[PDB]
DNA sequence: TGCCGAGGCCGCTCAATTGGTCGTAGACAGCTCTAGCACCGCTTAAACGCACGTACGCGCTGTCCCCCGCGTTTTAACCGCCAAGG
DNA sequence: CCTTGGCGGTTAAAACGCGGGGGACAGCGCGTACGTGCGTTTAAGCGGTGCTAGAGCTGTCTACGACCAATTGAGCGGCCTCGGCA
């Protein structure tokens, strides 16, 4: 047994880590280059109605 | 024969012949006995079987070597118990 | 200067590592040559047995089983590694 | 415990050693020729670990604890 | 089995909040507080009906 | 640290034959090892003598005093052929 | 001192003219040398002793020697 | 037929060169210590033979505890099931 | 419908009793070469001046290489071009 040290995962920390997938992993996670690329989950400008 | 055929074999090779989990506990437990909940690299770990192995299989040589100068085959307590006198261990 | 001395070791980086190491207050001029020239023999002299035994045995690659064999055979250095273990792991 | 240290390992040491037939009693004595080992270079090694702030006994403790009894180990 | 329980309690000698473990051996009724920081060890009896809030206590008592 | 040059007198002394992961880093510690040793000898002889400057000849000496016999004589003749041909 | 001194002078001098020529020696060097030599010896005869006694042999031989010695790793 | 493997160019970070202090390292002198090397008188310590004794070693015996193989079986350690809650 | 609290099911091997069968521990017999206390005689060992000087101890003097401070050149990694194997 070892002492974990639990750190808040923020979101642009998981932004940068989610642009270096490769295409090829991209597709096999389920994502689709052209048209759901997932760091394009993370919220960076805001569309305005 | 089968014996001879063993010590042919691991002198031959130079992997680790004490389990791996058990010597993880055991170091753990005396460690623990020092200082409570101490953290372990595994590299730590793996620094003090190579070294308690080694040491082990040298002390091994000297015992055999004073089983056969008391023209005996068979290692015993007596051996041991002469080998580290000599080495200065006790 | 390695060159120069013709030599295989950077009189440079070692003599680096003596001022980190303080081992003195001033070196000589000619100290960390020397000190090269001994250290790359020792280990153009381990590698040449290491690399003649790879080739005795018809090795490829140096593997520590094979450093650990050399240096505890071979009583031109076994000496030298009369209190020292090859960790193999 | 000391237990882990079974009898076919101590018979396995014995035999890369050199030793052809063995007695009982020198598994037990092993036993305590290790635990005497592991308490002299435990005890350094918790030393050196202790003296550099830290709670994690790397293996560079265990290297300088070997080497302060003049048992040096390459590899580490 | 035993129980390892992280607990938002402040060790009352580092005062580091949210640092104090609890292993509580219900098989052997012996429950086992910890500091992840200073790591301080305190144990204590436990019954089958207590929790981290109870050795805790007993912790508090025991120093004062 | 001292990787990059056990494979450079490696090609050397064998171009043909290569060296493993785990024995760069065993070479790796036996000269900074035996770099310890003869810095910390010669140290010691500094210290001996009252000097202040280790110079070769501090170094010579602890090399004749850590290598035992024939590995002492050829690492001094070594040593002394290399600050000559420095020198020159 | 067990062993007449000035022979383990006159010994000293000469396995000392095969490393070094002309050389001097302080009285004390020779002393130190003695006491050293003698110790070590002495020690050594303990150690074979116990090698005999183990060899159902009390009265150290050749043999029990150089077990010590292997052992001592000399 | 053409793009990724290798060498070249533009930045990075640490190494090499130069100038002023600066106390410590090297010179050097005065001078007393214990090592210098040569001879006496006496003595504790050393070279060589003894001999019946205690220790050192070879051979035969008892019985006896480790020798080799098999089978599940158990801790320790990796992979899937009971039926409560939120 | 989904994921933890404790529980069977998941292996490499040893927890080895225990069936078999023999290497070899310690006591006992004989048995021989070597082996030290005491005995002789000795050649070196311990302690004293007499003589003679090498270089350590300690003192102040003169001195050359490193510390930390501004310059600035070569090795290495990230772009960026060139090129023959598939
Ligand atoms: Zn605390």
């Amino acid at each position: 047994d070892a002492q974990p040290e639990r750190k808040l995962l923020t979101p642009g920390e998981i932004l940068n880590v989610f642009k270096h997938i490769s295409p090829e992993d991209c597709f096999r996670l389920g994502f689709n280059e052209d048209y759901a690329r997932p760091e394009w989950m993370i919220i960076t400008v805001l569309p305005v109605p | 024969t089968v014996a001879l055929r063993e010590i042919r074999r691991y002198q031959k090779s130079t992997e680790l012949l004490i389990r791996k989990l058990p010597f993880q506990r055991l170091v753990r437990e005396i460690a623990q006995d020092f200082k409570t909940d101490l953290r372990f690299q595994s590299a730590a770990i793996g620094a003090l079987q190579e070294a308690s192995e080694a040491y082990l299989v040298g002390l091994f040589e000297d015992t055999n070597l004073c089983a056969i100068h008391a023209k005996r085959v068979t290692i015993m307590p007596k051996d041991i118990q002469l080998a580290r006198r000599i080495r200065g261990e006790r | 200067r390695t060159v120069r001395a013709e030599l295989s070791f950077s009189v440079s980086q070692v003599e680096r590592s003596l001022r980190e190491g303080h081992y003195a207050q001033r070196l000589s001029r000619t100290a960390p040559v020397y000190l090269a020239a001994v250290i790359e023999y020792l280990t153009a002299k381990v590698l040449e047995l290491a690399g003649n035994e790879a080739q005795n045995s018809g090795e490829r690659n140096i593997t520590p089983l094979l450093l650990d064999m050399v240096v505890h055979n071979d009583r031109l250095l076994s000496t030298l590694f009369n209190t020292t273990t090859i960790s193999q792991v | 415990n000391i237990q882990g240290i079974t009898k076919p390992a101590i018979r396995r040491l014995a035999r890369r050693g050199g030793v052809k037939r063995i007695s009982g009693l020198i598994y037990e004595e092993t036993r305590g020729v290790l635990k005497v080992f592991l308490e002299n270079v435990i005890r350094d090694a918790v030393t050196y670990t202790e003296h550099a702030k830290r709670k994690t006994v790397t293996a560079m403790d265990v290297v300088y604890a070997l080497k302060r009894q003049g048992r040096t180990l390459y590899g580490f | 089995i035993k129980q390892k329980l992280e607990t938002q309690f402040t060790c009352l000698f580092c005062n580091h909040d949210n640092s104090v473990v609890c292993t509580l051996d219900k098989k052997n009724s012996i429950g086992l507080l910890e500091c992840k920081k200073c790591n301080l060890s305190f144990q204590a009896p436990i019954n089958s009906l207590s929790q981290p809030i109870d050795i805790y206590s007993d912790w508090i008592d025991a120093c004062e | 640290s001292y990787s990059i040059y056990v494979y450079k007198v490696l090609k050397q002394v064998h171009p043909d034959t290569g060296i493993s992961s785990k024995a760069m880093g065993i070479m790796n510690s036996f000269v900074n090892d035996i770099f310890e040793r003869i810095a910390g000898e010669a140290s010691r002889l500094a210290h001996y003598n009252k000097r202040s400057t280790i110079t070769s000849r501090e170094i010579q000496t602890a090399v004749r005093l850590l290598l035992p016999g024939e590995l002492a004589k050829h690492a001094v003749s070594e040593g002394t052929k290399a600050v000559t041909k420095y020198t020159s």
